[PDB]
C-alpha cells in the first residue's frame, strides 16, 4: 500500500479516512465541479465555437482539475516566499565538507523534503466515468481548428495522459476514428491538426509499440500522401518515414549470466511457475506482434504490386520491408518481397535505384548469417563468436613470431586471412589470434531460404546489372564518391554467382567493368574501380578455378590502365582503393594484384633526357604499404631499389614519403611474450620505458649511409653556383633525404627520427652555408624545420647529447647559422624545461652568455640576449641570479671612465656589449613583478649613464629601458614610486626613432 | 515489466537496507546491464549499480562494505563485452565502430560501468592481473590505441601482489607517453591510469588495511613514482599550459601530481611545483589571453580541488587516530599558498569573467586549510575592496567587479577570524548605499556581498549597554589603523591591539544594522521600478528574505514597522510596469514569522482596495496590459495574494470577513488581466489552511535559544550546528480548525461560482463583458480547486 | 534584425482586411492610450489615393512617416508623369521599395510596422496587399496581422467564399475584431474603411463627367454603430 506518507490530515490510507465526515464533503465537491466543467464546455461548443479566450482558461481549469489532486503542480514554481533550496545551498555548501550550513538552510532543506515527499505520491490511476468524458472533451479540443485552441489543449492532454490508465488506448480510438472521418469529408483542416497530434513525443513514442493500430494507421497515412490541399502529406510522409524508425521486435533470449535475476530469487518453492508462465505470455504476445508486422508487409506489397503506379512514395514500403526482411530475432525471408523489392527497379529512378541495392544487401547479409549461425539466432549476441569459418590461433607457441612473417609473404599457398585491421602482433604476441579460413565456403541453408536466393539471381540478368549500374553513375556525376555500399554489394553477387542462384560467370563482370572505363568520365570510371574492389572481396565466396580468372583478368587490366596513359582523375580514384582496400581484405587473397604495384619499372636516375614521367606509382605503392603496415611488407626488393638521385621534384619529394612509410612498417617491435616484453620496459635507462618503434639495425645502416654518401659529394660542388647547383647530384640526393626529414618529424615517425638528430640530421639541414639562395631556388625552409625540432618526443638519455651538439666547443665553427642554434636552443628550452637537470640548464646558459660576446657577428650579441630572459624567468632562486646582475655590473658601474670615453667605447667594446645586452636581459625577464623589485631601479639606473650615448651599446641599452617603460605601463602609477632616484628623469631620453625631436 | 520496478527500487535506497541485500541487488544489476539481445535502458541498470556501490552515500561507503561482504563479481563477461570493440575479421560481421555517436556512446558506458565494478574483481584469483594485461597488450596496435588504452584504465584491477603489482606496468605507460608528442587522445588515459592509481595506494596506506596482500609498494619522494617519472609528468603538463593545450576535465589529470606529495618528503618536489609555477607565471597575466588561458584556469582550480580534497580526507583520519607521516602537514598548507597567490591574483582580473571565476573561487579553498599563510589572503582582497568601495578603481570596471567577488568567494571565512570581522558591519552597510539603478551588473555582485554577508551573521545587537559603545569612538578609529597597517607594506600578523579595545569594536560595529536597513529598505523601493529583471529580482528577494531570518526580534520588529511604513506612504511605484514582487514578498517573509501582525496588515489591504474599486480602478477594460490607473490596486492585490499565503492558522480570526470581501472583489470588478490576479486570493487562502509547511528559518531561535553571543560565523563549522535543540523548527500543521474552514470556503466559494455561472447561460453572445464574467468565475473556480489541493485523494475512485 | 521589426509587428493593435466581388474592407482597433486622449484624432485608417487606403500593425509613428512618405510617391513617381493615379499593384511595389531600403541602409532599422493596402485601378480591378518590414509584399484575398493574427486568419478561411458582396465582407471583419479587441467595442474604438463604388457624393465639384470620385470610403462613428446592432 503506502510508503510515501506525507501527514495526508485524513489520515494515512488508514481509512480512519473513509470514516470521516469531512473527507465524503471534500470529494462529493470536486465532483460537482467536474460535471460542471462539462456542463460550460458542451454550453460554449454550442454556443462560441469561435471564440479563443473562453476556451483557454477552461482548458487551464482542466489541467489542475486533473493534476493538482494529492500536490499542487501549476503554482507549483513560483517565486513564492520562502527561501530557495538550491539558492542557499550556493551560498554555503563548501565541498568535500558534509553540511556546514546555518539553521536558516536546515530549515528549508528539511521543508524542501516534505514538499518532495507530497509530489512523490504517484497520482496516476483509473479513469473516473466523469473523468472519461472531460478527457474526452479535451480530445474534440485538441481536434479543433484554431491554433489558439488545438495548441493548448494538446499541452492539456498530455498532462493528462501522465495521469490516467492506458490513456493512450482511449485517445487513438478517438483519433483515427475521427481521422478516417476527415478524410472521407474532405480536405479538412481537422485533418492537418490530427496530423499535429501525431507528432507529440508522448503520442509519436507509444506509436512504436500500439501494434493493434498501427496496421490501420500507416493507410490512413499513405491515402493521406495527396495534398489535396495543405500543409499535409508533408506531414504525412514525416510521420511514416519517422515510422519505419521505430517499431522492431526481440526474440533473443537476453544473454543474460543468469545471475542477473538469482540472487534474487525468493524462498518461494515453485510459487516461480508463475515465471515460466509469463515467459510463456510475454512470448505468444510477441508471436502474435510479429505476425501483425508480417501481414502489414504483405497488405503494403499488395498496394505495391498491384497500385499501377502511385508515386514515389513507393518509398516508404521499400524504406521498411528493408528493416524487416531483414531483422531476425525471426522475420522469415518471404520470396514474393525480393521479387517485388528488385521489380521496382522499373521506375528508373536514382533514390529508388539506391536503395534496392541497399535493401537486396541487407536482405541476404541476413539470410547469409542465418547459415553461418546455423538458425541459433541467439548466437550473434554471444561473444563467442561462432561462424563456422572462423578460426582462433594460440600466439604464445614458441615459433609463432616466424610464421606469421613467413606467412605473410606467402601468396600461392595461403593458410590464413586477416580481413579487416590486423590488430594482434604489433607490440607482442601471446593473444589468441580471431583469423579467416581460405577458400571459405558457402553453407547450407534451409528451403524457404534457398528458394529466396534463388529468386535474385533469376534476377540478375546481364540487362539488370547493366540498368543498375549506369544510374548509380548518372546520380554520381554530381558528387565524385565512392560509398562501400557499392561494393559490399558486388561481393554479394559474386556469392550468388559461384555458390549457383545466378549463372553469370565472371567472365559478365569482366565487361561490366572494362565497360565502365571510359578515360573521359569520371562517375562511371568510379563505377569500374568500385567494381574491382568487388571482385577482391569476392574469394569469401569459391571456386580456385575462378579465383585464378579473376587474378587473371587483375594483371590485364591493371596494364591497360596504370601502365601509362593516367590522369588526375584516375589518380584520384585508384590512389582511393590503395588506402581503402588492403584494409576490408586481406590482399593475400590475390596473387596477382599486390604483385602488380611493387613491381616498379618507376624510377629514373639523371636528366638529359625527360627523365621520364611520374608518381606513376610511388604515391599508390606507399598507399597500400601503408594501410598494411606490417604484413606482407617484404621489400627486399625496395629498398635496394630507391633513388634519391632523380632530377625532379614531384619524385624527389615522393621517393622520400615512401622510404618514411617503408621504414614505420619494420620498426614495430613485435615481441615474443608480454613477459619478455616487459622485462624489457623495466630494465630501460629512463625510469619510463622503451623507445616504442625502433628502427631495426639493418635499417639504421641504410639511413646512415646516405648521409654519409652525401658527406662524400661535397667535391661535388666545390665551387659551382645556384644554377650549376641544382643540377649536382650532390643536390639531388640532399633535397630527397631533406623531404624525407620533413615527413618524420611529422606525426608518430617522431621516436624514430631522434637518434639521428646529434650526428646527422642536424650536421646536415644546416647545409644552408652550403648556400643560402639555393635554398629559395628550390624552394626549401631548412631554417624553420632544424628550429621546428626543438619541439619534441625527446628521451632523458637523448637530452645529454643534444644539449652537448649545441653549445659545441666545435662551435666557432659556423656562421650566422649561429643565430640559428641559438634559436633551436630557445626552442628546445620550452619543451624540455623542467626536465632538464641543473648540469644541462647550465650548459646552455654558458654558451647562449658566451655569445654575448662574440666577436664579429652584432647580429647575434642580440639574439643572444633576447634568449637569456626565457632563462632567467625560471630562475626565481636568488643567489644563481644576483651573482649574474654582478658579474654584468661590474664592466660598466660607476663613472668608471669620464664622458669622453664612454662615447668612444659604446660604438666599438664588444666586452661592454655584452655586458649591457646582458644585463639588460636580466630586467626584461621580470616583466611583472606585481611590486616592484629594488634591484631594478638601482639597475636601469646603472643602464641609463649608458643609453645616453648613441653607439651600438647605448643603443641595445635604449631598447631595454624603453621595452620596460612599456610593459610596466598600467602598473606605473604605482611603480613611480619605488624610484626615489630622480633618475626617473634619467628615464626620459631612452626612445627615439626618426619621428621624434 | 522490469524498467518500472528497477525505478521503484530507485524509490526506496531513500530508507534503508541490510548490506547482504546489497551485496544481492549490486549482483543482480551488475550482470543486467550486461545483457545483449534486446531494448535494454542500460544508463539505468548502470546507474542502480552505480548507486548501490556508491562510495559516499552520506559518508558511508559502500563498496567497503561489499567487498568485507562477501560480493564477487565476473571480469571475463565485461572485458567479453568491451573487446567486442575490437577489429572482428570479415568486414561483413563488425558490429561497433567507434567515431560513430551511438556506438561510441555504448563503449563509454561499459567503461562506465567496468570502473564501477573493478574492486569486486576476486583479489584472490592471483593470476587475474597478469593473465588479463598480457591480453589486452598482445592487442595494442595503433589501430587499437584508441579502443584499449580506455579499458585498461577501467577494466583491470588495482591489485599488487608479491610477484605482480599493478604498478608493475608503469614502464610500459611511459614508453607510450614519451613517444608521441602531447595528445590528448592519449594522455587522458595515462593520467587517468597513475593517478587513480596513485590515488589507490595513498588511500590503502591510510587506517584501514595497510596492505591487500602488499604494503610492499613504497611511497617517498613522489608518490610512487620514479624520480624520471615524475620529472617527465611535470614537462607534459608545462607543455600543456604553455604550448600544446591538451587536456580534458582536468580534475583527472591534476590526480597523479596532489597524490604524489610526501608530507615528510615534501621538498623536492614542491621544489618542482614552484619551477612550474613561475614558468606558468606570464600566461595567466590579465592581459597575456591566448588557446592557454582555460587550461591554465581550468588547471590551477582542478589541482586545488584535488589538493584540498585529500587534506580534507585525511583529517577525517586523524579523526581516527592515524597519523601517518604521509599525510599533508601544515607546512604544504603553507607552501602552496606561497606559490598560487600571484598566480590566483593574476587570473581573478581576466579579461573573461568565467576565466576569472574560477581562479577566484580558489580562495576559498585555500582558507579551509586554515594556513598560518591566512593573513596574506585576507590582506589583498581587503584592500582591493576598501579600495574599491572608495572609488580608487572608478577608471577600471573590472578591478571593481572582480575584488567584489573575490570579497563575496570568503565572506564565510571573514566572520571568523576575529580581527576581520570587524569590517563586515562597515563594508555591509557600504555595499547597500552603493546598490546603483543604472549599473544592473554591478548591483548583481553586490547583493552577492549582501547576501553571503547575511546568511552568516546575526542581525543582532550585541551591546550590553557598555557605555563606551558607538560606532565611531570604538569600531571606526580601529578600522582604519588596520588599515593603514595594511596598506604600507605592513601585514596583519604586525597589527598589534588589545583584546579589549578589539571587542569594543566588535560590539559597538554590530549597532549600525538599524539605520542601514533603513537605507536598504530605501533602496528596494528604488529598485521596484527599474528594468532589472528576473534572475535579480529574485536573488535580491532572497537577501531581504534570508536577512529577516538572521534578525532579532528587537531588530525584526523595527524592519516590519519600517516595511509596513514605506508601503504605504510612497513615491514609486511610477513607471510603467513596476515589480510588485519586490515588496509583496518581503512582507509575506513577516508575516511568516510573526502570525500576529496579519489581522491588521489584511485589514489595511481590504479598506484601500475597496477604496481604488469604489474610485474607477480597473474600470477601463482591456487584454494584454494593466492599466497604469491601476497599478495602486494591483500592488495592494499582490500583497494579499502573496500575504495570505503565508497567514496560516492566524486567518482564522478574520474569516468571515475575508470570504465576503471576496465575494464583493468578484461582483464588483471584472478585467481579464486583474481576474488572473484576484482569482488568486481564493488560492492563497486556501493553500494557507491546508498546506503542511514549514514557517520558522531564524539563523538563531526565539530570540533566545541561547548559544551565547560568540554567536557569528552561523555555527557552519561548530559540530553543535546540527544538535536537534538548536535545530528546533516551527512547521505549520493544519489544526482540526483550520481544515474546517478550508472546506467552509471550498463549497461557499464552489457554489458562488457555479450560481453566477449557470446564471448567466441565459446567453449574451454579444456583451464581451460576458466572455469577461464567465472566464473570472471559471479561474476563480480554478484557483478554488488549487492550493485547496492538498486535501484531495488521487485513490478514492477505488473506494 | 528585420527579424526583431517583424516581432514589434506580431505584438501591437490586430488589423485585416478581406477582398470581394465588389468592393475591399481593411480595419483595426483604435486602443486608447487613455480616456482623457480624444481618439478621433489619429487616424489607423489613411487615405493614399482616392482609390486605396492603409492600415498597420505596430509601432503608431513609423506607420505616420510612412504613410506621408506614401502619399508624395504617388505623385512623384506617378501622378506627375501619367496624368492619372497609380495602381494598387505599383503603389505598394513602391512602398516595399521604400521600407526594403530602411532595411539595407546603413545607420537606420527597419519599420515596426507591417501594413495592409487595399484598392482599385481601373485595368487590375480590386486587390488588397500586404507588406512587411522585410520589403516582401504578397497579395491576398485576406488576412490578418497583429496579434489576433492566428486567431481571425483562422476565422477568415472559416468564412470566406470568393462570391462575398463587400456587405458580407464589412459583417465578417466585424466579427473578426469582435473576438480579438482588447478595450471597448463601438464606432469610436473601430476604425473601417472601404473601396467600393466611385462617390460622387465627395468629390467636392460637378462639371466634368470623366471623374467620378473616390473609391475610398471612412465609415463614420455613426455608420459602424448602426451596423453593430443587426449584428
Amino acid at each position: 500500500l503506502d510508503i510515501y506518507t506525507c501527514n495526508y490530515y485524513f489520515g494515512n490510507t488508514t481509512e480512519e479516512k473513509l470514516q470521516n465526515p469531512n473527507y465524503l464533503n471534500v470529494h462529493r465537491v470536486r465532483a460537482r465541479i467536474g460535471h460542471f466543467f462539462h456542463k460550460l464546455y458542451v454550453f460554449l461548443s454550442t454556443n462560441f465555437e469561435n471564440n479563443t479566450n473562453m476556451f483557454q482558461i477552461l482548458l487551464h481549469g482542466l489541467k489542475v482539475w486533473f493534476t493538482d489532486l494529492g500536490q499542487e503542480t501549476v503554482f507549483n514554481e513560483d517565486p513564492n516566499a520562502f527561501i530557495d533550496v538550491d539558492f542557499l545551498e550556493n551560498v554555503q555548501s563548501l565541498s568535500h565538507v558534509n553540511e556546514p550550513f546555518t539553521r536558516t538552510n536546515f530549515a528549508i532543506r528539511a521543508n524542501s523534503l516534505h514538499q518532495s515527499r507530497v509530489l512523490l505520491h504517484s497520482t496516476n490511476r483509473k479513469a473516473s466515468k466523469l473523468e472519461n468524458l472531460l478527457l474526452v472533451d479535451i480530445i474534440q479540443l485538441a481536434t479543433s481548428l484554431y491554433p489558439d485552441i488545438y495548441k493548448p489543449a494538446q499541452g492539456t492532454l498530455v498532462h493528462c495522459m501522465k495521469q490516467l490508465v492506458g490513456s493512450y488506448g482511449v485517445v487513438i480510438n478517438k483519433i483515427i476514428p475521427s481521422l478516417e472521418k476527415a478524410i472521407k469529408d474532405h480536405d479538412y483542416m481537422k485533418i492537418q491538426v490530427i496530423l499535429n497530434v501525431l507528432l507529440i513525443k508522448k503520442i509519436h513514442r507509444k506509436l512504436m509499440t500500439d501494434y493493434k493500430d498501427i496496421g490501420r494507421l500507416i493507410f490512413l497515412l499513405i491515402e493521406c500522401c495527396r495534398v489535396n490541399e495543405l500543409e499535409i502529406g508533408m506531414y504525412a510522409d514525416k510521420i511514416l518515414t519517422d515510422i519505419v524508425i521505430g517499431i522492431k521486435i526481440p526474440s533473443s533470449v537476453c544473454v543474460i549470466s543468469d545471475q542477473a535475476f538469482l540472487p534474487l530469487a525468493p524462498p518461494d518453492g515453485t510459487i516461480n511457475l508463475q515465471v515460466e508462465a509469463v515467459k510463456l505470455a510475454k512470448k505468444k504476445k510477441r508471436e502474435y506482434y510479429l505476425s501483425l508486422l508480417v501481414d502489414l508487409q504483405d497488405k503494403l506489397l499488395d498496394k505495391l504490386d498491384n497500385e499501377k503506379d502511385m508515386g514515389w512514395k513507393i518509398r516508404m514500403f521499400i524504406l521498411r520491408f528493408v528493416t524487416q526482411i531483414q531483422s531476425n530475432l525471426e522475420s522469415k525471408p518471404d520470396k514474393r518481397a525480393v521479387f517485388s523489392i528488385i521489380s521496382q527497379i522499373s521506375t528508373k529512378h536514382p533514390e529508388i535505384i539506391h536503395l534496392v541495392v541497399k535493401s537486396l544487401l541487407s536482405t541476404c547479409n541476413k539470410i547469409i548469417s542465418l547459415s553461418d549461425y546455423e538458425y541459433d539466432i541467439t548466437r550473434a549476441y554471444k561473444n563467442e563468436f561462432n561462424p563456422s569459418f572462423v578460426e582462433i590461433l594460440d600466439t604464445s607457441t614458441t615459433s609463432f613470431p616466424k610464421t606469421f612473417t613467413e606467412e605473410m609473404n606467402n601468396f600461392d599457398n595461403p593458410k590464413y586471412f586477416i580481413d579487416l585491421r590486423a590488430y594482434v602482433g604489433w607490440l607482442c604476441w601471446g593473444r589468441l589470434m580471431y583469423v579467416m579460413s581460405p577458400k571459405a565456403l558457402k553453407l547450407n541453408l534451409r528451403e524457404n531460404e534457398l528458394e529466396v536466393l534463388k529468386t535474385a539471381g533469376h534476377l540478375l540478368t546481364r540487362e539488370f546489372l547493366r540498368d543498375v549500374t549506369m544510374n548509380l553513375v548518372q546520380d554520381n556525376e554530381t558528387r565524385g564518391v565512392f560509398s562501400s555500399g557499392n561494393v559490399s554489394f558486388f561481393s554479394l553477387v559474386i556469392l550468388l554467382i559461384s555458390s549457383g542462384f545466378c549463372e553469370l560467370n565472371m567472365s559478365d563482370l569482366f565487361e561490366l567493368c572494362e565497360s565502365y572505363y571510359n578515360k573521359d568520365d569520371k562517375a562511371s570510371m568510379i563505377m569500374s574501380v568500385e567494381i574491382v574492389a568487388g571482385l577482391v572481396c569476392g574469394s569469401k565466396f569459391m571456386s580456385v578455378s575462378d579465383l585464378d580468372k579473376r587474378d587473371t583478368f587483375i594483371e590485364n587490366f591493371l596494364a591497360k590502365c596504370l601502365d601509362y596513359e593516367l590522369n588526375h582523375d584516375a589518380f584520384e580514384i585508384w590512389s582511393t582503393l590503395a588506402w581503402w582496400l588492403p584494409a576490408v581484405v586481406d590482399l593475400r587473397r590475390s596473387k596477382t594484384f599486390f604483385c602488380h604495384f611493387i613491381n616498379a619499372d618507376g624510377m629514373f636516375d639523371r636528366e638529359s633526357d625527360a627523365a621520364t614521367h611520374q608518381t606513376s606509382k610511388i604515391y599508390m605503392l606507399r598507399s597500400i604499404l601503408m594501410s598494411m603496415e606490417f604484413r606482407a611488407p617484404d621489400v627486399g626488393k625496395l629498398f635496394d631499389e630507391l633513388v634519391f638521385d632523380h632530377p625532379y621534384d614531384q619524385v624527389r619529394q615522393a621517393v622520400a614519403k615512401l622510404l618514411t612509410t617503408l621504414v614505420q612498417n619494420q620498426s614495430n617491435p613485435s615481441i615474443s611474450d608480454p613477459t619478455t616484453l616487459l622485462e624489457a620496459e623495466r630494465n630501460d635507462p629512463d625510469g619510463l620505458g622503451l623507445p616504442l618503434k625502433s628502427v631495426p639495425e639493418k635499417v639504421d645502416a641504410y639511413i646512415k649511409k646516405q648521409f654519409e654518401i652525401i658527406k662524400n659529394l661535397e667535391d661535388s660542388v666545390v665551387g659551382l653556383n645556384p644554377q650549376q647547383f641544382i643540377k649536382t647530384d650532390y643536390f639531388y640526393r640532399t633535397s630527397t633525404i631533406f623531404y624525407w626529414i620533413k615527413e618524420m618529424a611529422r606525426g608518430p615517425n617522431k621516436v624514430l627520427l631522434v637518434p639521428y638528430l646529434v650526428d646527422y640530421v642536424l650536421p646536415f639541414l644546416i647545409g644552408l652555408v652550403k648556400h643560402k639562395d639555393v635554398c629559395a631556388l628550390a624552394s626549401l625552409d631548412p631554417v624553420r624545420l632544424y628550429a621546428g625540432l626543438g619541439y619534441m618526443p625527446i628521451r632523458k638519455n637523448h637530452v645529454a647529447a643534444i644539449v652537448d651538439y649545441v653549445c659545441s666547443s666545435n662551435v666557432a665553427l659556423s656562421s650566422n647559422q649561429t643565430k640559428l642554434q641559438l634559436a633551436f636552443i630557445q626552442h628546445f628550452l620550452s619543451a624540455e624545461l623542467l626536465q632538464l637537470t641543473e648540469e644541462e640548464k647550465n650548459k646552455i646558459l654558458e654558451f647562449v652568455v658566451s655569445n654575448l660576446y662574440n666577436e664579429q657577428f652584432v647580429e647575434v650579441r642580440v639574439r643572444a640576449a633576447s634568449i637569456l630572459s626565457d632563462i632567467v624567468h625560471n630562475w626565481k632562486e636568488e643567489q644563481p641570479l644576483l651573482s649574474l646582475i654582478e658579474r654584468f655590473a661590474k664592466g660598466l658601474d660607476v663613472n668608471k671612465y669620464t664622458s669622453k670615453e664612454r662615447q668612444k667605447l659604446s660604438k666599438t667594446d664588444i666586452k661592454i656589449h655584452g655586458n649591457v645586452l646582458g644585463l639588460g636581459a636580466i630586467i626584461s625577464a621580470f616583466p611583472y613583478v606585481f611590486p616592484l623589485p629594488p634591484w631594478i631601479p638601482k639597475n636601469l639606473s646603472n643602464l641609463s649613464s649608458w643609453a645616453r650615448t648613441s653607439g651600438m651599446t647605448g643603443n641595445a641599452a635604449k631598447n631595454t629601458i624603453s621595452e620596460f617603460k612599456k610593459v610596466r605601463a598600467d602598473t606605473w602609477k604605482f611603480d613611480r614610486a619605488s624610484f626615489n632616484t630622480e633618475e626617473l628623469e634619467d628615464l626620459e631620453g631612452v626612445l627615439w626613432r626618426s619621428y621624434y625631436a | 515489466n522490469v524498467n518500472h520496478w528497477t525505478n521503484e527500487l530507485k524509490n526506496c535506497l531513500h530508507f534503508d537496507f541490510p548490506v547482504a541485500l546489497r551485496k544481492s541487488l549490486a549482483t543482480v544489476y551488475y550482470y543486467l546491464s550486461l545483457v545483449q539481445g534486446q531494448k535494454v535502458y542500460r544508463q539505468m541498470h548502470v546507474d542502480m549499480f552505480e548507486r548501490l556501490v556508491s562510495l559516499d552515500d552520506d559518508r558511508t561507503q559502500f563498496t567497503e562494505l561489499l567487498q568485507k561482504q562477501g560480493l564477487l563479481l565476473d571480469h571475463q563477461i565485461m572485458l567479453n563485452f568491451l573487446c567486442e570493440f575490437l577489429p572482428y575479421p570479415d568486414p561483413d560481421y563488425a558490429r561497433y565502430e567507434l567515431s560513430s555517436k551511438e556506438d561510441l556512446q555504448l563503449f563509454r558506458l561499459l567503461l562506465k560501468h567496468a570502473h564501477n565494478a573493478k574492486p569486486f574483481f576476486d583479489k584472490s584469483k592471483e593470476s587475474l592481473l597478469v593473465d588479463t594485461m598480457n591480453f589486452l597488450l598482445s592487442s595494442l596496435a595503433p589501430s587499437t590505441m584508441m579502443a584499449v588504452m580506455p579499458i585498461v584504465t577501467s577494466v583491470v584491477p588495482y591489485h599488487y601482489h608479491i610477484h605482480s603489482k599493478i604498478i608493475d606496468y608503469f614502464p610500459f605507460c611511459y614508453s607510450i607517453w614519451s613517444s608521441v608528442s602531447a595528445n590528448v587522445a592519449i594522455d587522458t588515459h595515462m593520467y587517468d591510469f597513475v593517478g587513480s592509481i596513485s590515488k589507490d595506494v595513498h588511500n590503502k596506506i591510510l587506517s584501514s588495511e595497510h596492505e591487500k596482500d602488499v604494503v610492499g609498494v613504497e611511497f617517498g619522494e613522489f608518490g610512487i613514482f620514479t624520480d624520471d617519472q615524475m620529472t617527465f609528468m611535470f614537462n607534459r603538463l608545462q607543455g600543456h599550459l604553455r604550448t600544446d593545450g591538451q587536456i580534458h576535465s582536468y580534475s583527472r589529470t591534476v590526480k597523479p601530481f596532489v597524490y604524489a606529495i610526501n608530507g615528510s618528503k615534501k621538498d623536492r618536489f614542491f621544489e618542482k611545483l614552484v619551477s612550474l609555477a613561475k614558468a606558468i607565471e606570464t600566461f595567466i597575466h590579465p592581459s597575456n589571453n591566448g588557446f592557454w588561458t582555460k587550461p591554465n584556469a581550468k588547471f590551477v582550480h582542478a589541482f586545488i580541488k584535488s589538493y584540498h580534497g585529500r587534506v580534507k580526507y585525511e583529517e577525517d583520519i586523524c579523526a581516527r587516530g592515524v597519523t601517518n607521516g604521509i599525510c599533508l602537514t601544515s607546512f604544504c598548507h603553507e607552501e602552496i599558498v606561497e606559490i598560487f597567490l600571484n598566480i590566483i591574483s593574476l587570473g581573478s582580473q581576466n579579461k573573461n569573467p568565467d576565466i576569472a571565476n574560477y581562479y577566484i573561487s580558489c580562495f576559498a579553498y585555500l582558507l579551509e586549510l586554515d594556513p598560518s599563510n591566512a593573513y596574506l589572503i585576507y590582506d589583498k582582497i581587503l584592500i582591493d575592496l576598501y579600495d574599491t568601495l572608495a572609488d580608487q578603481f572608478i577608471n577600471s570596471r573590472h578591478r571593481i567587479i572582480s575584488s567584489l567577488k573575490q570579497f563575496t568567494r570568503v565572506i564565510r571565512f571573514i566572520v571568523m577570524d576575529k580581527l576581520y570581522r570587524v569590517h563586515i558591519t562597515n563594508v555591509l552597510s557600504m555595499l547597500v548605499s552603493k546598490l546603483d539603478m543604472n549599473d544592473t551588473n554591478l548591483t548583481s555582485n553586490l547583493i552577492n556581498g549582501i547576501v553571503s554577508i547575511a546568511a552568516f551573521i546575526p542581525i543582532q545587537d550585541l551591546t550590553g549597554e557598555d557605555d563606551y559603545i558607538s560606532f565611531e569612538s570604538d569600531t571606526l578609529p580601529l578600522v582604519q589603523q588596520h588599515f593603514y597597517h595594511i596598506k604600507c607594506g605592513e601585514s596583519s600578523k604586525t597589527f598589534r591591539v588589545d583584546d579589549e579595545l578589539l571587542n569594543n569594536a566588535f560590539k559597538a560595529s554590530t549597532t549600525v544594522f538599524q539605520s542601514m536597513l533603513k537605507v536598504y529598505v530605501e533602496k528596494i523601493f528604488q529598485l521596484v521600478d527599474v528594468d532589472l529583471e528576473d534572475s535579480l529580482v529574485t536573488k535580491i528577494n532572497q537577501t531581504t528574505m534570508i536577512l529577516q531570518e538572521s534578525m532579532d526580534d528587537k531588530i525584526f520588529n523595527y524592519f516590519a514597522s519600517l516595511l509596513n511604513r514605506n508601503f504605504w506612504s510612497n513615491d514609486s511605484f511610477k513607471e510603467k510596469d513596476p515589480n510588485y514582487e519586490l515588496v509583496t514578498i518581503p512582507l509575506a517573509a513577516l508575516v511568516r514569522r510573526n502570525n500576529g501582525l496579519s489581522k491588521e496588515l489584511v485589514r489595511t489591504l481590504l479598506f484601500h482596495i475597496k477604496e481604488q474599486i469604489k474610485r474607477g480602478a480597473g474600470s477601463v477594460r482591456s487584454t494584454s496590459e494593466i492599466q497604469q490607473r491601476d497599478v495602486k490596486l494591483v500592488l495592494y492585490l499582490t500583497a494579499l495574494n502573496d500575504v495570505l499565503r503565508n497567514c496560516h492558522e492566524s486567518l482564522l480570526e478574520y474569516s468571515d470577513e475575508l470570504i465576503t470581501f471576496m465575494k464583493y472583489l468578484y461582483d464588483n470588478v471584472t478585467n481579464p488581466p486583474l481576474d488572473v490576479i484576484t482569482s488568486i486570493v481564493i488560492h492563497s487562502a486556501l493553500a494557507t489552511l491546508c498546506t503542511t509547511e514549514i514557517t520558522d528559518c531564524r539563523l538563531f531561535p526565539e530570540d533566545s535559544k541561547i548559544p551565547e553571543k560568540d554567536r557569528w560565523g552561523g555555527l557552519q563549522f561548530d559540530p553543535r550546528r546540527f544538535d536537534k535543540q538548536h535545530l528546533s523548527f516551527q512547521w505549520h500543521v493544519p489544526s482540526s480548525d483550520e481544515i474546517t474552514l478550508s472546506i467552509s470556503i471550498l463549497e461557499s466559494l464552489s457554489e458562488y461560482c457555479i450560481n453566477n455561472v449557470e446564471e448567466l447561460m441565459k446567453a449574451p453572445r454579444h456583451d464581451s463583458e460576458y466572455g469577461d464574467m464567465i472566464q473570472k468565475y471559471v479561474l476563480v473556480m480554478t484557483h478554488t480547486l488549487s492550493g485547496s489541493s492538498l486535501l484531495f485523494d488521487p485513490d478514492f475512485n477505488k473506494y | 534584425q528585420i527579424d526583431y521589426a517583424l516581432t514589434a509587428v506580431k505584438q501591437g493593435v490586430t488589423s485585416l482586411g478581406i477582398k470581394a466581388t465588389n468592393g475591399v474592407v481593411i480595419a483595426t482597433e483604435k486602443k486608447s492610450s487613455s480616456p482623457l486622449a480624444m481618439s478621433e484624432t489619429l487616424s489607423k485608417v489613411s487615405l493614399l489615393t482616392p482609390d486605396i487606403g492603409a492600415v498597420y500593425s505596430g509601432m503608431g509613428p513609423d506607420y505616420r512617416v510612412l504613410v506621408d512618405k506614401s502619399r508624395k510617391v504617388a505623385h512623384t513617381s506617378y501622378k506627375r508623369i501619367y496624368g492619372e493615379y497609380p495602381p494598387t499593384k505599383l503603389l505598394v511595389s513602391e512602398v516595399a521599395k521604400i521600407m526594403q531600403e530602411a532595411t539595407q541602409s546603413g545607420g537606420v532599422r527597419p519599420f515596426g510596422v507591417s501594413l495592409l493596402i487595399a484598392g482599385h485601378d481601373e485595368f487590375n480591378g480590386f486587390s488588397l496587399y500586404q507588406v512587411d518590414p522585410s520589403g516582401s509584399y504578397f497579395p491576398w484575398k485576406a488576412t490578418a496581422i497583429g496579434k489576433g493574427s492566428v486567431a481571425a486568419k483562422t476565422f477568415l478561411e472559416k468564412r470566406w467564399n470568393d462570391e462575398l458582396e463587400l456587405e458580407d465582407a464589412i459583417h465578417i471583419a466585424l466579427l473578426t475584431l469582435k473576438e480579438s479587441v482588447e478595450g471597448e467595442f463601438n464606432g469610436d474604438t473601430i476604425e473601417l474603411a472601404i473601396i467600393g463604388d466611385e462617390n460622387p457624393d465627395l468629390l467636392g465639384y460637378t462639371g466634368i463627367p470623366t471623374d467620378k470620385g473616390p473609391r475610398f470610403r471612412k465609415l463614420t462613428s455613426q455608420e459602424i454603430n448602426d451596423r453593430l446592432e443587426a449584428l
